[PDB]
C-alpha cells in the first residue's frame, strides 16, 4: 500500500520558566519510531518502535546532533517570531513543524511536505513543487526571504526526493511484519434503548491499523451524516485504533439501518446491522 | 486563539469484570500543548500513569494518550480529570464501557 | 532520518 514518513517538531517558549522546550517525534504512517525531548534528564534520540533498534550508534549520534542543533535553532526562531509580531516577552508561544514524504503503492515519491505554524496558525509552507513558499502574512514573508538566501527549498527538495524516500523504504523493509500489515477492524453493533420511542445503534470498529477508516450509518440505503454521532478515531495503546458511529433510531425501525465499514485491511467494504 | 481538549475515556480491550485491561484517556484537538491529565479510581488519583510523546494532527492541534493497567469491576468508578488553559475548572469524564 | 540543515526563521 501507500506509505508516509513524517517528523513533527514542537518548540514552546515559557518565559520565567527556562529556555524553550524542543520535542521531535518521527512516524512511519501511524507508528511512532523515534523521540527527542530537550527537557529529558540527558537528551538523546530514543527508539520508540522495535524495528528501529537495529540501527547502529552512528544513526543515534547523527539524530541527536540534528535535534540538539534544532533545539538551538528553534529558540532563535521563537525570539525572531516574537519580534515579527511585536509581541511582549511575557507570553508563551509555540512553533510547530511537520515535514516528510509520501510514497505510492509502487513505492515511488507521490509528494513532499514541509509546513510550519505559529501559535497553531499556518505560518509558512513549502509548495507541492518543492521550490517555492506560501507565507501566511508579512511576518512569514521575512522568514521566506531568509530561506530563499539559504537555498532552503533546494535543500528540502534534495532531502524529500532523496534521503527521506530512501530511509522510509529502509524502515518499511526492516519493519515489514508490522508496517506493511493492515489489521482489519473487528466490527459489531450494540443497541441501547434511550426511551420507549427511540434507541441508539452504535457501530464499533476495534483493533484496526492503520488509523484511516470510514464508518457510516445508512437509513433505507441513504447516508445519515447529520444524525450520526462520530467519535474521533482513538489509539488503543497497542498500535491499533478504535472508532464508533451512533444513530438514534425509532423503536421497531432498527432493521432499516445499516452500518458501512471501509478499511485498507478489508478487501471489500462491510455492511452490518443490529443482530437481536 | 486557543482550542479546548476533546476527551475520551475507554479501555484498550473489551471490558470484562475481574479481567486485567488498560484504562485510556485520550485528549486531543487542544492548543496550546500544556495539559494536566489524571486517571481517577473512585475520585482518587491513580499514581502510576504513563503517557505518549507529544505529537499533533494536520490542523496543528495536539493529542496525548494517558494510560494505566486496571481491572474493571461492577462497583468501581473510573474517570479522567483534565485541566487546560481553556477550562475554568477541571473537566471530569467518567468511564462508560458502552462508549 | 530527519532533515540535517538549520532553518532559522
Ligand atoms: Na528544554
Ligand atoms: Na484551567
Amino acid at each position: 500500500g501507500s506509505h508516509s514518513m513524517r517528523y513533527f517538531y514542537t518548540a514552546m517558549s515559557r518565559p520565567g520558566r527556562g529556555e524553550p522546550r524542543f520535542i521531535a517525534v518521527g512516524y512511519v504512517d501511524d507508528t511512532q519510531f523515534v523521540r527527542f525531548d530537550s527537557d529529558a534528564a540527558s537528551p538523546r534520540t530514543e527508539p520508540r518502535a522495535p524495528w528501529i533498534e537495529q540501527e547502529g550508534p552512528e544513526y543515534w549520534d547523527r539524530n541527536t546532533q540534528i535535534f540538539k542543533t534544532n533545539t538551538q535553532t528553534y529558540r532563535e526562531s521563537l525570539r525572531n517570531l516574537r519580534g515579527y509580531y511585536n509581541q511582549s516577552e511575557a507570553g508563551s508561544h509555540i512553533i510547530q513543524r511537520m515535514y516528510g514524504c509520501d510514497l505510492g503503492p509502487d513505492g515511488r515519491l507521490l509528494r513532499g511536505h514541509d509546513q510550519s505554524a505559529y501559535d497553531g496558525k499556518d505560518y509558512i509552507a513549502l509548495n507541492e513543487d518543492l521550490s517555492s513558499w506560501t507565507a501566511a502574512d508579512t511576518a512569514a514573508q521575512i522568514t521566506q526571504r531568509k530561506w530563499e538566501a539559504a537555498r532552503v527549498a533546494e535543500q528540502l527538495r534534495a532531502y524529500l526526493e532523496g534521503l527521506c524516500v530512501e530511509w522510509l523504504r529502509r524502515y518499511l523493509e526492516n519493519g515489514k511484519e508490522t508496517l506493511q500489515r493492515a489489521d482489519p477492524p473487528k466490527t459489531h453493533v450494540t443497541h441501547h434503548p434511550v426511551s420507549d420511542h427511540e434507541a441508539t445503534l452504535r457501530c464499533w470498529a476495534l483493533g484496526f491499523y492503520p488509523a484511516e477508516i470510514t464508518l457510516t450509518w445508512q437509513r433505507d440505503g441513504e447516508d445519515q451524516t447529520q444524525d450520526t454521532e462520530l467519535v474521533e478515531t482513538r489509539p488503543a495503546g497497542d498500535r491499533t485504533f478504535q472508532k464508533w458511529a451512533a444513530v438514534v433510531v425509532p423503536s421497531g425501525e432498527e432493521q432499516r439501518y445499516t452500518c458501512h465499514v471501509q478499511h485498507e485491511g478489508l478487501p471489500k467494504p462491510l455492511t452490518l446491522r443490529w443482530e437481536p | 486563539i486557543q482550542r479546548t481538549p476533546k476527551i475520551q475515556v475507554y479501555s484498550r480491550h473489551p471490558a470484562e469484570n475481574g479481567k486485567s485491561n488498560f484504562l485510556n484517556c485520550y485528549v486531543s484537538g487542544f492548543h496550546p500543548s500544556d495539559i494536566e491529565v489524571d486517571l481517577l479510581k473512585n475520585g482518587e488519583r491513580i499514581e502510576k500513569v504513563e503517557h505518549s510523546d507529544l505529537s499533533f494532527s494536520k490542523d496543528w492541534s495536539f493529542y496525548l494518550l494517558y494510560y494505566t493497567e486496571f481491572t474493571p469491576t461492577e462497583k468501581d468508578e473510573y474517570a479522567c480529570r483534565v485541566n487546560h488553559v481553556t477550562l475554568s475548572q477541571p473537566k471530569i469524564v467518567k468511564w462508560d464501557r458502552d462508549m | 532520518l530527519p532533515f540535517d540543515k538549520p532553518t532559522i526563521m
